[PDB]
């Protein structure tokens, strides 16, 4: 034959496993693959096999435009009988590899089909029974998700009777398969599978559930079951919208027709190919960051860059970026330990946006987990016990102080938080360590994270006249373990007014239908930075180091305020820490000590009554 | 006012224990200067070796 193939002899699964017309299209698919070329004239097919040898991948992926264009009636038959062709097709791709590459079945036994840019999209409440046993395009959000478990492939049984092991016979994922021969015996008897000399792929469930955006007003949104096989197995996570294309089939094993009522089946998704609808970098990438390093009043650079969607702020913008990029811990002699996570307070008054400055970090950070003192959160902040709903096991988890290790700890309304909480919180910070012992279970895990925590002050306003001790609900204990404490007040001033209402009024109309370093390098930056620097001191500021301390001990004495601590020296020493890492540089400068001194003093004074703030305000005009 | 007035609980639990140190924080020039070289001496490294 010779594109005779549209002239039908029977129903298109009969037609297309007759084997003359099976070897014709075989034969098409390959001159398709050896000939196809764009206006370009490079052999796009042929760099892909290329890549694919050069990598030991196991799978083509194909476009879906260039065989319809090309071959119509392979795409509409392909479309039609997609589990026939997708056979034959990958035989065609392993001949066409052992073309190009010797002896690939060495490594490599298959190499899987993907189709591509299918013109057809559905959603999942358009599927009906005019759709079954067919290749569809669906697209939805993923919502649960298997284990990875091995399906058999290639199975070997054993002879009872004599101890022949009977050779390899293929499983072609349809039916479990059975012998009932034995070459050696003639028998006929029993048989069992051989674990150790069979060949296992791949097998994992996915159940996608509609966007909800998408659903017309008044409905409910629908699902469906999806299979992945081989490499399309933890590809996609829970909670991210994708692509899937497949072949839409009943589950027709079921399990029997005995059963009373209807005779109703249900449906799953067999998928072919997997799309979703990073903080790595190279020498091109870092020949890029050691050049901006290179440039003067680069901390002011990357300051703009925090929170873009907010108006003003700027020391809690420094604050956020100090405590975003780390100092550096320590230990001595591995029996003194020092921490280097810099954590943060916001206190503020209603509407001043301090939750979007905890998104922003958490959509900037690599590694920032979000909880809260009250509402829904996809994780609490104490350690237990507690049954998988659908593994039916136990499992041991953390909370989120423990999930972040080496990351950022986000706590949304922490004035809220019940004794529980307290306790986790406070151990987390003073220990860097969770216990539990719960369910024969004693442990200890590992709680090294950064804080940022948002609050509210009693009543819902400031009281300028007293000290910020009596303002909030919380304790010494806890409150002294913050490196840097912000407190806004919505004081009522004109021309901020103007400038933020103009802020707020345009960023509306804008989103109406009808300097800073780019935010996706600034991540990879930040990455690097954390990696690769750790900046070191200089025995030549103690003096400076040590005279300021003692200015600061003495007016503090001398005004009857809170006490000056040694623990705002080590602050002072992380924060410059963090400076210096800003810049790339490997050693502490007297500038970044100069900045360090500036913030620390300021939160100091800021947290004050308004006779000691003003006194305090006088003395150290210096910074 | 009393040690015993300074604690938040009955003072009869002091009664429990075989020593007590009540360690204050007298402002010093020289003791802070000391305590300051101290701290910035383990930062450094030098402490360390
Ligand atoms: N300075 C500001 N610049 C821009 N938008 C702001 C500013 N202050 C508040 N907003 C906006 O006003 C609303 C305030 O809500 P938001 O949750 O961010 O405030 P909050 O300070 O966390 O208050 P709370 O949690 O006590 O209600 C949000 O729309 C926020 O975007
Ligand atoms: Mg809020
Ligand atoms: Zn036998």
């Amino acid at each position: 034959l010779e594109s005779l193939s549209n002239v039908k002899a029977n129903s298109y699964s009969e037609w297309i496993t007759q084997p003359n017309v099976s070897r014709t299209i075989a034969r098409e698919l390959k001159s398709f693959l050896l000939e196809y070329t764009d206006e370009t004239g490079r052999s796009v097919y042929g760099a892909r096999i290329r890549t694919l040898g050069e990598m030991n991948s196991e799978s083509l992926e194909v476009n879906y435009r260039h065989l319809a264009e090309s071959k119509a009636i392979l795409a509409l038959f392909l479309a039609k009988c997609p589990e026939e062709m997708l056979k034959i097709f990958d035989l065609v791709a392993m001949e066409a590899t052992e073309l190009h590459y010797p002896d690939y079945a060495r490594i490599h036994s298959e190499i899987h089909v993907r189709i591509s840019d299918f013109p057809t999209i559905y959603s999942l409440r358009e599927l009906r029974e005019s759709n079954l046993s067919s290749l569809v395009r669906v697209t939805g959000v993923v919502t649960r998700r298997t284990g990875v478990f091995p399906q058999l492939k290639y199975v070997k049984f054993n002879c009872l009777k004599c101890g022949s092991i009977l050779g390899p016979f293929f499983q072609d994922s349809n039916e479990e398969i059975r012998i009932s021969f034995c070459t050696n015996c003639k028998s006929k008897g029993p048989f069992r599978v051989n674990g150790e000399k069979t060949v296992y792929r791949n097998y994992q469930r996915v159940t996608l559930q509609e966007a909800p955006g998408t659903v017309p007003p008044g409905r409910l949104p629908r699902h469906r079951e999806v299979i992945l096989l081989a490499d399309l197995v933890d590809v996609s996570k829970p909670g991210e919208e994708v692509e899937v294309t497949g072949i839409y089939k009943n589950n027709y094993d079921g399990n029997l027709n005995a059963k009373n009522g209807f005779p109703v089946f249900a449906t799953i998704i067999e998928a072919n190919s997997i799309k979703r609808r990073v903080f790595s970098w190279t020498e091109e990438e870092e020949r890029e960051f050691r050049k901006i390093s290179r440039d003067r009043g680069i901390i002011d650079k990357i300051i703009s860059s925090m929170a873009p969607s907010i108006y003003g702020h700027r020391d809690i913008k420094t604050a956020v970026a100090c405590s975003l990029f780390g100092g550096v811990p320590k230990n001595v002699n591995g029996k003194h330990s020092i921490r280097g996570d810099i954590n943060v307070l916001l206190l503020g008054d209603p509407g001043t946006a301090k939750s979007q400055i905890l998104k922003y970090v958490e959509k900037t950070a690599h590694r920032a987990v979000f909880a809260t003192g009250q509402g829904a959160s996809a994780v609490g902040l104490t350690a237990s016990v507690r049954k998988d709903p659908i593994t039916k096991e136990w499992t041991l988890e953390g909370g989120a102080l423990v999930l972040a290790d080496k990351g950022v700890c986000l706590i949304d309304e922490f004035d809220k938080m019940n004794d529980q909480d307290r306790t986790s919180i406070h151990e987390a910070m003073e220990q860097q360590s969770i216990s539990i012992s719960k369910a024969g279970i004693v442990t200890t895990l590992q709680a090294r994270c950064s804080i940022i925590a948002a609050a509210n002050p009693n009543g819902g306003r400031y009281n300028s006249t007293l000290p910020l001790a009596q303002n909030v609900s919380l304790t010494e204990p806890i409150l002294s373990r913050f490196d840097i404490l912000c407190v806004v007040r919505d004081l009522v001033d004109e021309e901020a007014d103007e400038r933020l209402a103009t802020f707020v009024v345009d960023s509306h109309v804008r989103s109406h239908p009808e300097s800073p370093i780019p935010q996706e390098l600034l991540m990879k930056y930040i990455h690097y930075a954390r990696t690769k620097i750790y900046p070191k001191l200089h025995q030549m500021d103690m003096d400076k180091v040590s005279r300021v301390y003692a200015d600061l001990r003495r007016e503090s004495i001398s005004t009857g305020s809170f006490p000056i601590t040694v623990r705002h020296l080590e602050s002072i020493l992380r924060i410059a820490e963090s400076f210096a890492k800003m810049r790339l540089s490997e050693f502490v400068s007297s500038y970044d000590l100069d900045r360090a001194i500036k913030v620390v003093v300021d939160s100091f004074v800021d947290a004050q009554k308004v006779s000691v703030r003003r006194q305090l305000r006088r003395s150290f005009a210096i910074y | 006012k009393s040690p015993g007035d300074n604690i938040d609980f009955q003072t009869t639990i002091l009664s429990r224990f075989d020593m007590i140190f009540i360690v204050k924080d007298d402002h010093n020039e020289e003791r802070d200067i000391s305590i300051a070289n101290h701290v910035i001496n383990i930062h450094t490294g030098n402490a360390n070796a």
